[PDB]
RNA sequence: CCGUCGCUAGUACCGAUUGAAUGGCUUAGUGAGGCCUCAGGAUUUGCUUAGAGAAGGGGGCAACUCCAUCUCAGAGCGAAGAAUCUGGUCAAACUUGGUCAUUUAGAGGAACUAAAAGUCGUAACAAGGUUUCCGUAGGUGAACCUGCGGAAGGAUCAUUA
RNA sequence: CGGCACCUUACGAGAAAUCAAAGUCUUUGGGUUCUGGGGGGAGUAUGGUCGCAAGGCUGAAACUUAAAGGAAUUGACGGAA
RNA sequence: CAGCCGCGGUAAUUCCAGCUCCAGUAGCGUAUAUUAAAGUUGUUGCAGUUAAAAAGCUCGUAGUUGAACUUUGGGUCUGGUUGUCCGGUCGGUUUUUCAACCGGAUCUUUCCUUCUGGCUAACCUGUACUCCUUGUGGGUGCAGGCGAACCAGGACUUUUACUUUGAAAAAAUUAGAGUGUUCAAAGCAGGCGAAAGCUCGAAUAUAUUAGCAUGGAAUAAUGGAAUAGGACGUUUGGUUCUA
RNA sequence: UAUCUGGUUGAUCCUGCCAGUAGUCAUAUGCUUGUCUCAAAGAUUAAGCCAUGCAUGUCUAAGUAUAAGCAAUUUAUACAGUGAAACUGCGAAUGGCUCAUUAAAUCAGUUAUCGUUUAUUUGAUAGUUCCUUUACUACAUGGAUAUCUGUGGUAAUUCUAGAGCUAAUACAUGCUUAAAAUCUCGACCCUUUGGAAGAGAUGUAUUUAUUAGAUAAAAAAUCAAUGUCUUCGGACUCCUUGAUGAUUCAUAAUAACUUUUCGAAUCGCAUGGCCUUGUGCUGGCGAUGGUUCAUUCAAAUUUCUGCCCUAUCAACUUUCGAUGGUAGGAUAGUGGCCUACCAUGGUUUCAACGGGUAACGGGGAAUAAGGGUUCGAUUCCGGAGAGGGAGCCUGAGAAACGGCUACCACAUCCAAGGAAGGCAGCAGGCGCGCAAAUUACCCAAUCCUAAUUCAGGGAGGUAGUGACAAUAAAUAACGAUACAGG
């Protein structure tokens, strides 16, 4: 008794398995946006699945009339936050066509690598992972971050650790070491 | 124990309604007092939100009132006389609510006395001016003054000694009484 | 079951006190008190939750002992005793004087009012019976029982308590056009003028109500408190003051009132 | 390709045992325990002026210039009050029956299903070599036969005058 | 005006034989009753009920099985022509 | 091995091992339920000539349903609400040339429930006629009196169903707004100063069963004057009143 | 985020199912298992059985304290500092658990109590206890009982028999404090216009009576009772009354009864004001009690409408209350709740009644075009139950089970005479099973209880076990040289 923690098992499977061109479309993204699983596309589409669900459900109200105009019009703006959507979109009805790969595109996995940074998607991530770069001052370790657009120009390489340049960093100690030695 | 449940009583319809529940004490009812005439005894009862509730035990006398008049008196009562509801409380002759008895009335003879002053059954200068003033305003409808006369006025009791502890009633006047002593009649 | 419950717990604790649902089995339970539980606020929830004075429960208690709380002139030492609608909470450290007010959405607001109308407690009128010795005495909705009032102070009056006394200063007649404050479901907390009063035989007297910007609403007249005449309110209310905007129309005062 | 009769497994079905078990109701008889109730009175005491011995037993021999005085035989009047107890009442349970439900042994019976190679037939399918069916009776070793009436899913949408 | 009855196209249908209804049905709704939900086990077991009976109405499951059917197409075949 | 189809009978891509390889991935398999798929339970939305399915036939109470007909049409103003016509303006705002759309009042042989009275707001007024550009621009002003501007009490409502908006349908859940838990699953937090104090929040929506409230009068029923014992009322008598 | 594929076939199109496929805060299990946050977890079988331990007690400036305790010293010649123990108070009826019953029952929303109880709550509030009125309980009434200390029994048990003292907001008794007004009684005079000296009774609860608690408008004639002012023709005038939709309501009087409730012989601080100079009469801040009326927390009922399968349940109810009546009894109160007497009703194909449920109800859960279908033991709200069934004490509130009394079923301890029991709290064990964790740490939070800032709390949290479920993601990255692709 405090009361139930709430959960949603959100990120969904696909009605059939082995659709061949379906899969191999999958493992095309994967490439694109070097992702660890298929689990993370389909988190992506589920993600986008409800955004489109909500846009349906909104048009089946009249725009005019009130809970449409604004609910709608707050998601198109969160959309606009985000990145996904464009500056030239913003209709609602532009949103119900988004694509997953334009959601892709707007992770700290790839506005590490779109912003040159790394060199070569991968590489990105693996920088993410270990304790290299922060979005604000404040270091990301997610590659699945979603990137605020408002702040990707503030994507820079972590205040500590190397390549932003504070310490050089482990394996660079033990070679100096080694040098003093010798 | 004696409970007032509506569970049990099967249904309007007549379904056997089970026995949803052991009864609780709010639906309690107690075992009856069926108080009689034979010293005076009272026992209370702790009810709900305490409140004691005297049960009244085989209760002697009680102030039985006048409606013409407009009184009552420390008087004692006789016997059951007629208990509408059922005779078994004749024969045990357990005094209750509604029953017909018989009052002992000197005392209500004894106020007339004071109070008007004629007497019923067959000084001081400016009292008797008082006096004047009063009397001849009831003349009283013939079987009360025969009771009276008797020493034995017909009253209906209506405390229910039971539950107040008290044995209050009422004198018998017009209709009802007539009607009291009609049922009386058939009864012997 | 088998008697009075004594526990409240924190789901089931009233929306309006607005509680963590984590953090804790259950919340304070109001205690008997001059409220309905539901439409109370304990001394816990305004000291802790609402102003922070105190960071914990045990700080609440050791602030009530210490005694500069008074709700109503009176002082209160019970952590969950039940201030409710129009009670004047004083903190006599910081001088802070709160009346408690609703806000727009439901939840009490913290009304920091001055010191000179922290004094005063408007109050409704339950009933209007004569008690023992034939003697004429009002009941409140908000508690008291005042005996002998103005013999033209009916039911659903409102009254102005002097509180220190515990008296009456003056009433405001219930009628069309006069100033109304509502204390009931989906309107609680907006302010309007009453407009008519279906009268209804039984089933609950209801009241069209105008509020400043000329939208209507109906409530129950059990759910509605007289609070002045047009233009003069009695008591001071809070930023809003009973106006209750659209959804839309907050959103656009959010986003319009933006000021780094 | 259809039946009878065989073999090997399993499912259920019926079924004597005066079967067995659990529970739900339930007749009659008993009836614990409390509650009230009719009494009953271990004990505890107050107030009565009820006579003391008491060393000022109320402020100096004396109804103490007698004090809730020394305090028990009083006895009267109460108040509270146990076991014990008379009738009710609620009624657990028990005893012996009766009954409904669900379970469950169960000799034997009579079935059905499965399986690849058993036996006597060739019923149906081709006008399947008596055209099939259906209803119904009666017979038979098994398909089945054969009355009667019906149907064509017939082996005919056909014979004019 | 009425019941016991052919030809073409079907745009209407229909799995197709065919159907002027078996049409106006995914462009799904005129008004109603009744019946069916893989095949077998089974119109059995049981209980009801109805009967003089024979039987009738009513009506299971366990268990079993990947087909059972329908319509037609080409064949093959027929003591059919 | 194989859910199923099936593979095995000396050439197994299906068994048993190596390599390759696929799928999912800190998860993946199996078992039973159950939902989807199943329009294979069908109201939406199935079938019944032959595939399972039309009672052999008619009668028939319940139920379920049931032809059409009663107020239609025109005018006369008057509120909005977005497109238009320029931004008249410091990317936003106020009218007109215009629009459709949704109302409201009315008048049309037309009552919307009717009165016993309160308040008659108003001028239908005209009592003195004029503060005053040559005026029907404008109001100090009260006997007859428009009552809808509200009550506060009768009188008696044909009654439903249907639908309207409303008030109530606990919080958590669900949907959903806000917000950098580092991200999210979450959570009700937070946010900004001199960083001496100040400060946003803790929304909104759903749930349609029944009851309450109000508007609507199409649809569907119900009801009324055919022994008129009917309706009204300047009836004129009366009778029973009640008070 | 409306999707279909394999399978009868020689091939074809259907009926049709099987099979696949996807999901499940849906269980189990098989492998495996590095990390972060989150975390269900003996419901399913047996509401089966339980060793051990713990889960309710609790005192403030302010109830009682000569512990022959502590501690001690610069209020006690009745007391005053702390305080074990115990009596008084209050609490133990909350919480926690579990889902056996239970199918118009529970439950959901919706009404109602003008149909009732309600410790607590905050608001309120009682000159009348007297009983003839020339000599009477107040600056403080009584005796007990526990701690203790002593005399013990027992094989044992949270077992308690006798003496000695000893208290109380124990528990019993019991004082003050009237004026007025109204109602019942009363020495006569003087022939009416009649009119009074003076005696008794009247709080609050209790009981039935009984009255008031009004209210649709103006104006009379006069018949019986016949009052005030007469400026002696006659005038008569200003004559009371809450709330509700609605009452026999609120409420106030008259009348009585009453084994006469209540009406502060109460504890901590502080120690003021007038002198009639007594130690006089007087007066502050608070605690608790105590009356009905409020309120609050609630409480029983109660209105309307709504439940899963079954006709291989069509009649049921009504001897043994069914339906209604009348009256009583009872109850806190309504009521066939129960009793007496009478009537013959009441429900039903709009499925009554019966049977089943591997049925507690709802919030909700899973699935997810729309409509749906299935599940809901389980964090919230209700309801039930504490092995079964019964009964009751105390109490405001229990038909309580961490209360009692019994019987059944189970079981413990015994010196055999007798005692004690009830985990569907937590932990744990057996048992059953496909199937479920530590006999851990603490009140810091959350809230709860009391005499109450102070204590307690297996409620609650904290870890432990934990691949129930959910979220986030490491399992190399960048080079160079060396061999191949573009
Ligand atoms: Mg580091
Ligand atoms: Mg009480
Ligand atoms: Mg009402
Ligand atoms: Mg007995
Ligand atoms: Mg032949
Ligand atoms: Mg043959
Ligand atoms: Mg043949
Ligand atoms: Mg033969
Ligand atoms: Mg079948
Ligand atoms: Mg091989
Ligand atoms: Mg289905
Ligand atoms: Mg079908
Ligand atoms: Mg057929
Ligand atoms: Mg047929
Ligand atoms: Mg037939
Ligand atoms: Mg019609
Ligand atoms: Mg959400
Ligand atoms: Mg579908
Ligand atoms: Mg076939
Ligand atoms: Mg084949
Ligand atoms: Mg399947
Ligand atoms: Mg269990
Ligand atoms: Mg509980
Ligand atoms: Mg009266
Ligand atoms: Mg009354
Ligand atoms: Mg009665
Ligand atoms: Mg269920
Ligand atoms: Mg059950
Ligand atoms: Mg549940
Ligand atoms: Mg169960
Ligand atoms: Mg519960
Ligand atoms: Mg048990
Ligand atoms: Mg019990
Ligand atoms: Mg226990
Ligand atoms: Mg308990
Ligand atoms: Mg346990
Ligand atoms: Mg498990
Ligand atoms: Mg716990
Ligand atoms: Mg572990
Ligand atoms: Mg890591």
């Amino acid at each position: 008794p405090r009361a139930p923690r709430t959960y949603s098992k959100t990120y969904s499977t696909p009605k059939r398995p082995y659709e061949s061109a379906r899969l191999d479309a999958e493992l095309k993204l994967a490439g694109e946006y070097g992702l660890k699983n298929k689990r993370e596309i389909y988190r992506i589409s589920f993600q986008l699945s409800k955004i489109r669900r909500a846009a349906r459900d909104l048009l089946t109200r009249d725009e005019k009339d009130p809970k449409r105009l604004f609910e709608g019009n707050a998601l198109i703006r969160r959309l606009v936050r985000i990145g996904v959507l464009s500056e030239d979109k913003k209709k609602l009805d532009y949103v119900l066509a988004l694509k997953v790969e334009d959601f892709l595109e707007r992770r700290l996995q790839t506005q590490v690598y779109k912003l040159g940074l790394a060199k070569s998607v991968h590489h990105a991530r693996v920088l993410i992972s270990q304790r290299h770069i922060a979005v604000g001052k404040q270091i990301v370790n997610i590659p699945s971050f979603m990137v605020r657009l408002e702040s990707e120009k503030h994507i820079d390489f972590a205040r500590t650790s190397p390549f932003g340049g504070a310490r050089p960093g482990r394996v660079a100690r033990k070679r100096a070491a080694a040098a003093g030695g010798e | 124990g004696i409970s007032r449940d509506s569970r049990h009583k099967r249904a309007a319809t007549g379904a056997k309604r089970a026995q949803f529940r052991k009864k609780r004490k709010f639906e309690l009812g107690r075992q009856a007092a069926n108080t009689k005439i034979g010293t005076k005894r009272i026992h209370p009862v702790r009810t709900r939100g305490g409140n004691q509730k005297f049960r009244a035990l085989r209760i002697e006398t009680g102030n039985f009132s006048w409606a013409s008049e407009g009184v009552a008196r420390k008087t004692r009562i006789t016997g059951v006389v007629y208990h509408p509801s059922n005779n078994e409380l004749v024969r045990t002759n357990t005094l209750t609510k509604a029953a017909i008895v018989q009052i002992d009335a000197t005392p209500f003879r004894q106020w007339y006395e004071s109070h008007y002053g004629q007497s019923l059954g067959k000084t001081s200068k400016n009292t008797e001016r008082k006096w004047a003033a009063r009397a001849a305003e009831a003349k009283i409808e013939h079987a009360v003054d025969s009771q009276f006369g008797a020493g034995r006025l017909y009253a209906a009791i209506s405390s229910r000694p039971g539950q107040s502890g008290r044995c209050d009633g009422y004198i018998l006047e017009g209709e009802e009484l007539a009607f009291y002593l009609r049922r009386l009649t058939a009864k012997k | 079951a088998r008697g009075p419950k004594k526990h409240l717990k924190r789901l089931a604790a009233p929306h309006h006190w607005m509680l963590d649902k984590l953090s804790g089995c259950y919340a304070p339970r109001p205690s008997a008190g001059p409220h309905k539980l539901r439409e109370s606020l304990p001394l816990i929830v305004f000291l802790r939750n609402r102003l922070k004075y105190a960071l914990n429960g045990r700080e609440v208690k050791a602030i009530l002992m210490q005694r500069h709380v008074k709700v109503d002139g009176k002082v209160r030492t019970d952590t969950t005793f039940p201030a409710g609608f129009m009670d004047v909470i004083t903190l006599e450290a910081t001088n802070e004087n709160f009346r408690l007010v609703y806000d727009v959405k439901g939840r009490f607001a913290v009304h920091r009012i001055t010191d000179e109308e922290a004094s005063y407690k408007l109050a409704k009128v339950k009933k209007v019976q004569l008690g023992k010795k034939g003697i004429p005495y009002v009941v409140t909705h908000d508690g008291r029982t005042i005996r002998y009032p103005d013999p033209n102070i009916k039911v659903n009056d409102t009254v102005k308590v002097d509180l220190a006394t515990g008296t009456i200063t003056d009433f405001i007649k219930f009628d069309t056009g006069k100033l109304v404050y509502v204390t009931g479901g989906r309107n609680l907390g907006r302010v309007g003028t009453i407009v008519h009063r279906e009268r209804h035989e039984g089933g609950f007297d209801l009241v069209h109500i105008k509020d400043s910007l000329e939208n209507t609403f109906v409530t129950r007249l059990n759910n509605v408190f007289v609070i002045g005449e047009p233009g003069r309110p009695w008591i001071s209310l809070p930023k809003g003051k009973g106006i209750k905007l659209t959804i839309s129309e907050e959103r656009d005062r959010r986003r319009a009132q933006h000021g780094l």
